[PDB]
């Protein structure tokens, strides 16, 4: 009875993330100090993770266990809308937190004349409506999922479409976010006191630390994925075992995760919030 | 006559039947969520799928598309 | 615990020259600023070579710094017989790019 276990242990994760990105949401909406235009950013990749833990990896578990879609064909186009545009609106926010911090950390001085709330909240609002752009506009153009049969749930086949929703989704937002973090390491490695005080410096150099670990198992976490999935569209005969190709497919899943995870295994004050939101 | 017998971004590989066959085919095999394993080819009857597969046998040329 | 101790010390009467040493040895992902004191400042070097001396020093001493292998020293010149109290190592050190900067003294030595 390999499906039930199978299922106890991905709903398991699910609930776990579940879980983990309503205490990050809480954390920041329930203390005054933490209250800043860079943990709005982290507030907004959380609710992201939630909505895709809790809405989305449901059902792609449900579908995995069974082998087929089970909900009719109207609710496979939902599924698959909101799993896209989480997707990408999670990599973009993520973006988003890079150049934040490449701010932050080249221009600390003039940072809270340049990041103010409201450019902040607009490039909240830019992000996402960009994010519904790339993932609901392709959905349309690019032949709205074919299949006839009612029980599956296939997104487009074309090759074209995989190729800009992985360019899109993946490789595009991957560039800034690895150039933005690479300007931040070289700055943080040149200068001696990063805004002439000691706690900020240290202050500064945390959260760059926290972002590396965020990006770098972001990168782990869904790279094989975007490298073995648009090979096998792009090579039809490059068609991989598909004990890996699940493997990865889940792999970048527990992400949105483990993520909550990597928020207070990092910084103090996160840990402290996660205590005091839980006591409670 | 002729079928399909892939899709990528380079093109469409399609070849000719031999006799016998009348109609084309393209299964469609379960992989992971959004992602399916589609096998198209030549058949003189219709392949009975097995283990959920979904397979959509027609008749015009070029058409498991 | 990154270490820095003195060196070069002895004896010696007015009019002679000396050459204290000071290296840093532990656990350092990179030294920017370090000089001897007195407490007092006596000298200074950055790690870019900005040298600086104190006002009490007109041009009598030259400190010099090696960006090689970690280490900084002070050529003496021209002994006074009321110049000589204390001389400390102290040196800001870092042991990773994501930790705060330190710093730390060293035991000292008289003439």
């Amino acid at each position: 009875s390999k499906a039930i276990l199978l299922g106890v242990i991905l709903g398991g994760l699910i609930l776990f993330g579940v879980l983990g990105n309503i205490l990050v949401i809480l954390s920041v909406a329930c203390h005054r100090h933490l209250h800043s235009v860079t943990h709005y950013y982290i507030v907004n990749l959380a609710v992201a993770d939630l909505l895709l833990t809790s809405t989305v990896l449901p059902f792609s578990a449900i579908f995995e266990v069974l082998g087929y879609w089970a909900f009719g064909r109207v609710f496979c186009n939902i599924w698959a809308a909101v799993d896209v545009l989480c997707c990408t609106a999670r990599i973009w926010g993520l973006c988003i937190i890079s150049i934040d911090r490449y701010i932050g950390v080249s221009y600390p001085l003039r940072y809270p004349t340049i990041v103010t709330q409201r450019r902040g909240l607009m490039a909240l609002l830019c992000v996402w409506a960009l994010s519904l752009v790339i993932s609901i506009g392709p959905l349309f153009g690019w032949r709205q999922p074919a299949p006839e049969d009612e029980t599956i749930c296939q997104i487009n086949e074309e090759p074209g479409y995989v190729l800009f929703s992985a360019l899109g989704s993946f490789y595009l937002p991957l560039a800034i976010i690895l150039v933005m973090y690479c300007r931040v390491y070289v700055v943080a490695k040149r200068v001696r006191l990063l805004s002439g005080s000691r706690e900020k410096d240290r202050n500064l150099r945390k959260a760059a630390k926290t972002l590396g670990i965020v990006v770098g198992c972001f990168v782990l976490c869904w790279l094989p994925f975007f490298l073995v999935m648009p090979i096998g569209s792009f090579f039809p005969d490059f068609k991989p075992s598909e004990t890996v190709f699940k493997i990865v497919f889940w792999l970048g899943y527990l992400n949105s995760c483990i993520n909550p995870i990597i928020y207070p295994c990092s910084s103090q004050e996160f840990k402290k919030a996660f205590q005091n939101v839980l006591r409670i | 006559l002729t079928c399909v017998t892939s899709k990528s971004i380079f093109g469409i590989t399609t070849e000719d039947c031999p006799d016998g066959q009348n109609l084309c085919f393209k299964r469609r095999h379960y992989v992971v969520p959004k992602i399916y394993d589609s096998t198209r080819g030549c058949a003189a009857t219709c392949p009975i799928p097995e283990n959920y597969d979904s397979i959509h046998c027609c008749k015009t040329d070029k058409c498991n598309e | 615990q990154v270490q820095l101790q003195e060196s070069g010390g002895g004896l010696v009467q007015a009019g002679e020259s000396l050459r204290l040493s000071c290296a840093a040895s532990g656990t350092i992902f990179r030294l920017y600023d370090m000089g001897w004191y007195r407490r007092e400042l006596v000298a200074s070097i950055t790690s870019g070579g900005s040298t600086k001396y104190g006002d009490s020093v007109k041009g009598r001493f030259t400190i010099s710094r090696d960006n090689a292998k970690n280490t900084v020293y002070l050529q003496m010149s021209s002994l006074k017989p009321e110049d000589t109290a204390v001389y400390y190592c102290n040196a800001e050190y870092r042991t990773g790019i994501w930790e705060e900067l330190l710093d730390g003294w060293g035991q000292g030595t008289q003439v």
